[PDB]
DNA sequence: CCATGGAGTCATTTTATCTTGTGTCACTTACAGAAAAAGTATTACTAATATATGTTGAAAA
DNA sequence: TTTTCAACATATATTAGTAATACTTTTTCTGAAGATAAAATGACTCCATGG
C-alpha cells in the first residue's frame, strides 16, 4: 500500500495511462485500502492539485487491446469529441473515469458499426 | 493378536520395558513367539496406535510404552509437529535448537516457525535460552528443564566484597587500624606458630545467607577465592590454604597507584601510558 | 688405543613457483534472522451523501 | 424470456473520541621458461664405547 501510492502520485503527475483499479489487481487486495493509505499519505505530505485525470487519455490504451483494425484510430477520434461534449453536457462529474471512458468507447465503436460484447469492453 | 499383543506387549512395557535400551532384539529376548512379520505388523500398528513408541540410537531402533497422554498429544499434533515434536524430546535436557533441526526436518525455517509456535500455545515445549550466546533459543520439554547452568550475571562481587572481610580476620586478628601500627602485634605470638587456612571454612560461613541464593560446592568457592588470588586481594598457599595481601591497606619514592592523584591541568609535561604505543 | 655407531652439518637434486611476451590509430559500451519500537488496521458507533455492485427479482414485453 | 426497474444493501470517507489487539514494518544486533627453495640424499666427521 506504501510502495503502491508512492508509485501512483508519480504517473499521475505525468498525466499518463494508469489507474488505481488497474494497479491494485497485481494483488489481492480491495482498491480501498491501497486507496486508503493513498489519500492518507495525501495528508501527511502537501501535495499539488494537477493529478487530475480524463477520460482522453485512458481511451488511448483501452483503445489498444480492442484488437479490430485502423478504424479504431478514426473510431479514436470519434470517441474522443464524443467524451469531450460529455464533459461539457455535464454528467462526467464525481463519476469513476474509467466506467465512463469505456462507455465513450462502446458508443463510437457502435458509432463506428462493430460488433464488441459489454463484457468484452469491460475487461 | 491386536489388542491382545498390544495389551500386553504393552505390559511388557508398563512393567519394565526394558527401560531406555530396548531395542527390537529385546522382544525375542522375551517373546519371540511371534513370526516376525506379525510381531511387526503390530509393532507398526501400536506406533501407529501410539501404544508404543521407537527412539533413534545405537544399533537397530529402540522401542518403548506410551501412554495416551503423549499418545493422544502427538496424534493431536499436526503432521508437520508429529515427527517435529517427538523429535525434540529426544534431547530430553539439553533441549535443540532452530537451524539444527530445520536440516534434520528438511523443512524452511518459514513452517518450522508456526509449528513451533502452536506448540508454545500448546506449552510442551519452552523457550530455554542457556549459556551460550543468545542467539539461540534452544527448545526442550516445557516440563524438564536439567541444563548446564553460579549465574552467568553479576552479584558477583557481593558477595566476594563478604568473603574476603572474614578471610581478612583470618589472617591475622581483626582489622586494627587506628594509628600508626595497630596490626598483629606480632601476630599474637611466633607468627609462624599460627598455620591456618581458610578453605572449607568458607562454607560453614556461607551458612550465614543474609541472601537471596542457594548454597555453593566447595569447588566453585575455590574459584571465588581464585578471582581473589588474581586481584592479588589475597594469597594462595598450600592446596587449600589462603591468606590476605595485607592490601586491606588499600583500602585505607613510592609504589602505590592509590593515594596518589595527577595534577592533570596546564603543564604539558606528564607521563601518560599512551604517545608512544 | 682404536674400529665401531650415531648423529650433526653440509653439498645436491627435484620437486613447487612467477614474470614476461613487436609496435600505432579508431571506435567502442559484506546474511539472516531476532527482538525491540512505532505505528497502525479493526474493532463500533451516526451521519448525513453519491456512485459501484450484485442479485434478484420483480415487473413488464 | 428478457429487459428495465427497482431495490436492497452495502461499502465507500470525514471526525472524531476510546482501548485493545493484532500486525507489519522499521532499527539494532550478533554467529609460455628459467631463476628460487625445500627437502630428501648422502658423505664427513666428532665423538661413543671396547679387546
Amino acid at each position: 500500500n506504501v510502495i503502491a501510492s508512492c508509485l501512483y502520485v508519480a504517473c499521475r503527475k505525468e498525466k499518463t495511462h494508469h489507474m488505481l483499479i488497474d494497479f491494485s489487481s497485481r494483488l489481492q487486495v480491495s482498491v480501498y485500502s491501497i486507496g486508503a493509505t493513498f489519500l492518507k499519505m495525501v495528508k501527511k505530505l502537501h501535495i499539488t492539485e494537477l493529478p487530475l485525470a480524463d477520460p482522453s487519455l485512458f481511451i488511448q490504451h483501452f483503445a489498444e487491446k480492442l484488437d479490430l483494425a485502423d478504424k479504431k484510430i478514426k473510431v479514436v477520434k470519434d470517441a474522443v469529441k464524443l467524451a469531450q461534449r460529455m464533459s461539457k453536457d455535464w454528467m462526467f462529474e464525481g463519476r469513476r473515469p474509467a466506467g465512463i471512458a469505456g462507455a465513450c468507447i462502446l458508443l463510437a465503436c457502435r458509432m463506428n458499426n462493430l460488433r464488441r460484447t459489454h463484457t468484452e469492453i469491460v475487461a | 493378536q491386536l489388542s491382545d499383543n498390544a495389551k500386553t506387549l504393552h505390559s511388557q512395557m508398563m512393567s519394565k520395558g526394558i527401560g531406555a535400551l530396548f531395542t527390537q532384539q529385546e522382544l525375542q529376548k522375551q517373546m519371540g513367539i511371534g513370526s516376525l512379520t506379525d510381531l511387526m505388523s503390530i509393532v507398526q500398528e501400536l506406533l501407529d496406535k501410539n501404544l508404543i513408541k521407537l527412539v533413534k540410537q545405537n544399533d537397530e531402533l529402540k522401542f518403548q510404552g506410551v501412554l495416551e497422554s503423549e499418545a493422544q498429544k502427538k496424534a493431536t499434533m499436526s503432521a508437520e509437529e508429529a515427527l517435529v515434536y517427538s523429535y525434540i524430546e529426544a534431547s530430553g535436557r539439553e533441549g535443540i535448537w532452530s537451524k539444527t533441526i530445520k536440516a534434520r526436518t528438511n523443512l524452511h525455517q518459514h513452517v518450522v516457525l508456526k509449528c513451533l509456535k502452536s506448540l508454545e500455545s500448546q506449552r510442551y515445549v519452552k523457550s530455554v535460552k542457556s549459556v551460550k550466546f543468545p542467539t539461540r533459543k534452544i527448545y526442550m520439554l516445557y516440563s524438564l528443564q536439567p541444563s548446564v547452568d553460579e549465574l552467568d550475571i553479576e552479584f558477583i562481587n557481593s558477595l566476594l566484597t563478604i568473603v574476603w572481610r572474614f578471610i581478612s580476620e583470618n589472617t591475622f586478628p581483626n582489622g586494627f587500624k587506628n594509628f600508626e601500627n595497630g596490626p598483629k602485634k606480632n601476630v599474637f605470638y611466633a607468627p609462624n606458630v599460627k598455620n591456618y587456612s581458610t578453605t572449607q571454612e568458607i562454607l560453614e560461613f556461607i551458612t550465614a545467607a543474609q541472601v537471596a541464593n542457594v548454597e555453593l560446592t566447595p569447588s566453585n568457592i575455590r574459584s571465588l577465592c581464585e578471582v581473589l588470588v588474581y586481584d592479588d586481594k589475597l594469597e594462595k598457599v598450600t592446596h587449600d590454604c589462603y591468606r590476605v595481601t595485607l592490601e586491606s591497606i588499600l583500602q585505607m619514592s613510592i609504589f602505590n597507584y592509590f593515594k596518589m592523584f595527577p595534577a592533570s591541568k596546564h603543564d604539558k609535561e606528564v607521563v601518560y601510558f599512551d604517545e608512544w604505543t
